[PDB]
């Protein structure tokens, strides 16, 4: 078996925000932890306060579904990416788009920012990713080689610097400078829509309807499985304390232990009043910066906030 | 006890679907007009 | 009025085109508009319309309703499962035993000698119903066999030309 | 094989990157901060203000 | 996991005949109407 | 001269469908083997 | 790599929606291993969307549930997008921003479909949650109307006799009115061509026409289906109903006959006022001139207060109940004509490919709908005034009064309601209170709707078009009197019949 998993307390829902007019597809938190930002399929970008849950501001520039937002830690910039094939840079001292990155040939499914250099990486449905230069809007590399839409991309400072998962069920680890794939991982049988990197362990995990898998950098050596969540998995998100959240597309959300891979909670939330029951689904989840709150962006146009439960103990909720 | 179609309550209200203690904000139109920067600059 | 030939065209036309293209069907028929075709379908020729005798439960429910909701025959009719013209005739008939619009009437049968137009319509209805291939899918089908003349003629004439001793190049 | 065509939209524009200044939220401060306590602080404050609401 | 085929009422792209039955397949009354109508007759 | 009088059998639909089916309108003659 | 601009917004939405659907389940919730048929699930997706748009309940016999949930989820996505675009474009069209001529037509078509979906739901809910009018409101209404008609000594309208003298005059008027539509003699169509044919052959041979008409009125109770479409007036739409010719002629003649007889037997008292005696500017003059000729009207010494209220019945055409309407018509006409008129409002209404049945409200595109609207409004005038004050205003049946006059001054001042006008469904009332009647009203208002925090001054709506020296001055006695008067009037109307 295994040593026995660490005990983590369970999480309870405590807030439900509802102001969007279409599915909510992406969510992100500011560096300084005061507000978060959601992008939805009603083509707006709303900016909410993280303490009160009040809505501060609504930015409307896109022409279709906003499928990714991110907030840069080095500059007052928010980068958004839509299904209109366009990638935008909003400057948050005037709240206006100042820069737009052109060249993708179909909807852009996701986007990440490099933590030290000033580049962008975007993945799209033309089955390529691109490395953009933040400052001159010039595409410095087109990472090509997948054979179907590129569902997700994550980038890091260490090496390899870019991990993409795509719908042709493959993961690739790329080098940023050379611009070509070092490793191709074909263990999954179904589309890889979720990838996450451990904050402090040089390992990463990749989610698919088969099962989540863990891999070990820099050449992606298999480590273990995490099975039990049989659902189209849209997100993975890891805490610094080894909690791993796996959000599915039928609404169900499992919480796991990262190290031993032990699923310690299963949340099955409820749909907003006027919703059908075929419209429960999680599209994005994000931990707070204090790693205390867990925000989720759902297919019933709500944002649900979970906080940890403080009044439970190893004997109230034992570890099987 | 006839409910004019003007009422016709479908859709159990939120407190009944979520619980007695889960909070529920409904945020249509925003505060803080668009001219107000999110990150204020220095002077 | 409605003639058995016509509504037998209409059954087939609805069977082929679908239940929502009334202008096409109306075009299959001479002297009919799409409104009348649609009316005849929803009043008599629908296969879900019952022409049977009133079960005693049917008649009791009919009188019950006709008292709850008077003169609203379009509301009542589906509650018991026959068309409003049937309900109206049979209700007045019940009231009298205890005391136009040609869509509803049955179809005058076929004559011994069908008037010529009655015949050409059938042939042309037969014409329309058999043309499944996309009217262009007709044309290009003709074209595929059309050009085979071009190549077949050319070759023998090319064979014969070069056989006559002149080695032409097209380019 | 580099073209000499060109675009109205590829002219130089916004050629300097703004960096997050000392007070806005520089990676130094967020490297420092204690976030959990600050968050619970503002949370309690907001609940206070909204009970004053009623 | 078998998927039935669609027969639409709007699109017949290839011009195919389908019998009326299969073409076809793919009310409440309150009880206060009685009290109202009879109160009116009385 | 016209004589209107009830016909014998009828011109029911299936007959139209079968005749159109046997009209074979443009199946196509096969491409000739040479 | 060309951008997505304005002509490719819809085509691109559908590109990306069906790419998403193909990713979604048909390759990530399969195990229909062999060939997962995704090209056929997309066909189901398109047909579910057309069925949404037609308001058809879509249910496929044996179709795995995960697929059905996927499809229902995506049709709700496209429906949200579609109607949010309709809301947005409607605001642009209303305030005036776009003149594009494809958006005007696309948007009229979108909102026609949205109206008919809401309407089929409203008729289904009627037939399910049953008559919204209880059996005690309906009986009060019926008995009050009988008391009115009996006190007036009304003389019910008979079925038009065989040798009526005026049948050809009434028919000539009907046919001239129907011709007045195609004055232009335009490009019209087949159906207007057919109507003109019927009108001309009835103008030539007027007795086969009238024989047909009376046969209809006697025997027919199930009619053809009506068409609806909307007339776009850029700040609201108007429904326009399309009835078939044979019945249009029968209805036009019935209309003329009813209005003629009603005017001869004096059905409508003098306050029901789109009347044939003056144009609307003369109504405004007579109203201003009647207010001014009340007795001691402008005097304020003893603290009297005049109140002018004006409102709207807020939907009377839409909550008429055809059973109650049948019974209320039978008090007035022959049961044959009453049955014709109420069996004629219950027809099938059809737009492009949506069809439903009217069962609850009233179709205003009929030709006798004026008579139904004004008679029903008469019943509601009685509910609002009371039989006694209605008999004071209308005067004795041997000596009826004029528009805004009374018999003597004694009766006129015996009650707060001094004047009352009702345009088709619009209500204008003029009260004159003494200080005690006013104080009493305010007390009973404040008892039931207590405002201790003095925000009654806030909801009050003024006319921001005259200068403030001429607007209304909101002292608490005044705005409280205003609210009290309005609260008192909106209490005389059951909310299941009409509201205010």
């Amino acid at each position: 078996t295994m040593p026995k998993p660490q005990w983590h307390p369970p999480w309870k829902l405590y807030r439900v925000i509802s102001g969007h007019l279409g599915w909510v597809r992406c969510i992100a938190v500011e560096p300084g932890n005061q507000w978060f930002v959601t992008g939805s399929a009603d083509r707006t970008i709303k900016i909410w306060d993280l303490a009160s849950g009040k809505l501060k501001l609504s930015l409307t520039g896109h022409i279709s579904t906003v499928r990714g937002v991110i907030v840069s830690t080095r500059s007052p910039y928010l980068f958004s990416c839509g299904e209109d094939k366009q990638v935008k840079c909003w400057d948050l001292e005037y709240n206006k788009v100042i820069r737009h990155y052109h060249g993708h040939l179909s909807a852009v499914y996701g986007l990440d920012l490099h933590p030290t250099i000033d580049v962008l990486v975007t993945c799209s449905r033309d089955s390529t990713a691109r490395i953009w230069d933040v400052r001159t809007k010039a595409s410095v590399h087109t990472l090509s080689g997948h054979t179907n839409a590129v569902a997700t991309v994550r980038c890091q400072a260490a090496e390899p610097q870019i991990i993409t998962g795509s719908h042709d069920t493959t993961i690739r680890l790329w080098d940023l400078v050379a611009g070509k794939t070092r490793v191709t991982l074909t263990n999954h049988k179904k589309s890889v829509r979720a990838v996450v990197l451990h904050p402090r362990h040089y390992t990463f995990a990749s989610g698919s309807p088969d099962n989540i898998k863990q891999w070990k950098f820099p050449d992606g050596s298999f480590i273990q499985n995490l099975s039990g969540h049989n659902a189209i998995i849209n997100t993975l998100t890891v805490n610094s304390d080894g909690v791993l959240v796996s959000g599915a597309d039928n609404g169900t959300m499992h919480l796991w232990d990262w190290r031993t891979g032990y699923n310690f909670q299963r949340v099955h939330a409820a749909v907003q009043p006027g919703s059908l029951d075929s419209e429960s689904g999680i599209f994005a989840c994000a931990f707070d910066q204090s790693e205390s709150r867990l925000l989720t962006a759902e297919a019933d146009k709500t944002i649900k906030v979970y906080r940890e439960d403080d009044t439970a103990t190893e004997e109230t909720h034992p570890v099987s | 006890e006839v409910v004019l179609h003007e009422d016709k309550k479908y859709y159990p209200t939120a407190e009944e679907v979520y619980g007695p203690e889960v909070e529920t904000i409904v945020q249509e139109e925003d505060t803080q007009p668009l001219t107000e920067p999110i990150i204020k600059p220095v002077k | 009025v409605w003639r058995n030939t016509e509504d037998e065209i209409l059954k087939a036309a609805v069977m082929k085109y679908g239940k929502n293209q009334w202008s096409r069907i109306a075009s299959l028929l001479h002297r009919k508009s799409a409104k009348q075709c649609k009316a005849r379908w929803y009043e008599w020729l629908d296969p879900s319309i019952k022409k049977t005798e009133w079960s005693r439960e049917e008649e009791e429910k009919l009188l019950h309703l006709a008292k709850l909701m008077p003169t609203q025959w379009r509301t009542i009719a589906p509650i018991i499962g026959r068309t409003a013209a049937q309900c109206l005739e049979h209700y007045e008939f019940l009231l009298d035993k205890a005391a136009p619009n040609p869509e509803t009437k049955p179809a005058r049968p076929d004559p011994i000698d069908m008037d010529e137009d009655e015949l050409e319509m059938l042939s042309e209805a037969r014409a329309r119903l058999a043309n499944t291939q996309g009217k262009k899918a007709k044309r290009k089908a003709r074209e595929k066999q059309l050009e085979e003349a071009r190549r077949l003629a050319a070759l023998q004439k090319r064979r014969e030309l070069r056989a006559a001793g002149i080695e032409i190049q097209k380019k | 094989q580099l073209s000499k065509q060109y675009s109205s939209r590829d002219l130089p524009s916004h050629t300097k990157i703004k960096y997050r200044q000392t007070t806005q939220d520089a990676p130094e401060e967020v490297r420092n901060r204690d976030f959990r306590r600050e968050l619970e602080e503002r949370e309690r404050a907001a609940a206070r203000e909204k009970n004053r609401d009623r | 996991w078998k998927i039935p085929p669609c027969i639409s009422n709007w699109k017949n792209a290839k011009g195919y005949t389908i019998p009326l039955d299969k073409r076809l397949a793919a009310v409440h009354i309150n009880e206060n109407f009685a009290k109202l109508a009879e109160a009116l007759y009385i | 001269v016209k004589n209107k009088a009830p016909a014998e059998v009828q011109i029911t639909a299936e007959q139209l469908l079968r005749e159109a089916k046997e009209r074979e309108l443009e199946l196509l003659p096969p491409p000739p083997q040479q | 790599a060309k951008t997505v601009t304005k002509q490719r917004v819809e085509s691109h939405f559908d590109l990306e929606l069906r790419a998403a659907v193909m990713h979604d389940i048909l390759d990530m919730m399969p195990e229909g291993i062999k060939q997962n048929k995704a090209r056929t699930i997309l066909q189901h997706l398109s047909e579910a969307w057309r069925c949404w748009k037609a308001n058809i309940p879509w249910k496929v016999p044996g179709l795995p549930t995960p697929i059905e949930n996927m499809i229902l989820r995506y049709v709700k996505a496209k429906a949200d997008w579609w109607t949010n675009t309709a809301h947005y474009n409607r605001e642009r069209i209303r305030r005036g921003a776009t003149v594009d001529k494809t958006v005007c037509k696309k948007n009229l078509g979108r909102l026609t479909r949205l109206y008919l979906k809401a309407e089929q739901e409203r008729q289904h809910n009627y037939l399910k949650d049953g008559p919204y009018i209880t059996a005690e409101e309906a009986v009060a209404v019926y008995t009050t109307t009988v008391h009115w008609l009996e006190s007036r000594r009304f003389s019910p309208i008979p079925f038009p006799p065989l040798s009526y003298k005026h049948d050809t005059k009434l028919l000539i008027l009907a046919l001239e009115r129907l011709k007045e539509a195609y004055s232009v003699k335009s490009r019209l169509n087949q159906s207007q061509r057919e109507e003109l044919g019927l009108i001309e052959q009835a103008y030539d041979n007027p007795h086969e026409a009238l024989s047909r008409i009376k046969r209809h009125l006697l025997t027919q109770r199930a009619f053809k289906e009506v068409g609806i479409e909307f007339m776009d007036l850029y700040s609201h739409l108007v429904p326009v109903y399309d009835v078939e010719p044979l019945e249009k002629i029968t209805d036009a003649y019935l209309d003329q006959y009813l209005w003629y007889e009603a005017d001869k037997r004096r059905l409508f008292p003098p306050w029901i006022k789109p009347a044939d005696t003056e144009p609307p500017p003369l109504l405004v003059y007579k109203w201003c001139q009647g207010i001014n000729n009340l007795q001691d009207v402008w005097e304020t010494s003893e603290g009297e207060c005049n109140v002018m209220l004006e409102s709207r019945f807020e939907k009377m055409y839409e909550k008429i109940d055809l059973t109650l309407l049948n019974r209320l018509l039978r008090l007035i006409v022959d049961h044959n004509i009453a049955d014709y008129m109420t069996a004629k409002n219950n027809v099938v209404i059809n737009y492009k490919d949506m069809n439903h049945t009217n069962s609850y409200g009233i179709i205003r595109g009929l030709q006798f709908a004026s008579f139904i609207v004004q008679y029903y409004g008469l019943v509601m005038d009685l509910l609002v005034l009371g039989l006694h004050r209605a008999s004071e205003m209308a005067g004795p049946p041997q000596m009826p009064n004029d528009f805004l006059s009374f018999q003597d001054i004694a009766t006129e001042a015996a009650h707060p309601i001094r004047l009352f006008c009702r345009y088709i469904d619009r209500i204008h009332i003029f009260f004159r209170f003494t200080a005690d009647e006013a104080r009493d009203l305010i007390q009973r208002y404040l008892t039931e709707h207590p405002d201790p925090n003095n925000e009654n001054i806030v909801g009050y709506n003024n006319k921001k078009c005259w200068p403030r020296d001429a607007r209304m001055r909101l002292m608490k006695h005044d705005v409280n009197l205003g609210r009290a008067v309005f609260w008192d009037i909106k209490n005389r109307l059951p909310r299941s019949v009409t509201t205010v």
